[PDB]
């Protein structure tokens, strides 16, 4: 969970806490993942559905090729 | 669920403070404590605000009310 500054990112701008556009620093707390389990599971279901649809299309293509072959 | 966990933590902290106050009912010169809490809200650069709910409850401080006690 570490990042570095690349060309697209720009350059590291140093600053203090609660100064300018920076935020604040709180002791005794930690950050969890910024994810929502409901959204992740729903996206998982939708991705599986799309994968099944694409596999069906590929199967249709293969069946058409095999039908053409048997002539 | 983390907001509910924060609420549970705040309630348990208040419970512990009240338990300490009750336990120290006979200690000489003891001063009670009061639990004060505060709301939590994010300050992201691009915050929708109207479409963003709260962030739970955070314990602010445990006070040390110094009002004069009774004398025996």
């Amino acid at each position: 969970t570490q990042w570095d500054s690349t060309q697209f990112s720009g350059d590291k701008i140093w600053g203090e806490s609660n100064k300018g556009s920076f935020g604040t620093i709180n002791n005794g707390m930690l950050e969890q993942s910024n994810i929502d389990m409901t959204q992740e599971l729903v996206d998982l279901i939708s991705a599986q559905r799309n994968f099944q649809a694409n596999s069906r299309s590929l199967e249709v293509h293969n069946q058409l090729q095999q039908n053409i072959l048997q002539i | 669920s983390y907001v509910s966990l924060s609420g549970l933590s705040a309630a348990q902290l208040d419970l512990n403070t009240t338990s300490n106050n009750i336990a120290n009912a006979n200690t000489y010169g003891f001063k009670e404590s009061r639990a004060e809490f505060a709301d939590v809200y994010s300050n992201s650069l691009f915050t929708n605000a109207k479409t963003t709910p709260g962030g739970g409850a955070q314990a602010s401080q445990v006070a040390q009310q110094f009002h004069e006690g009774s004398s025996i």
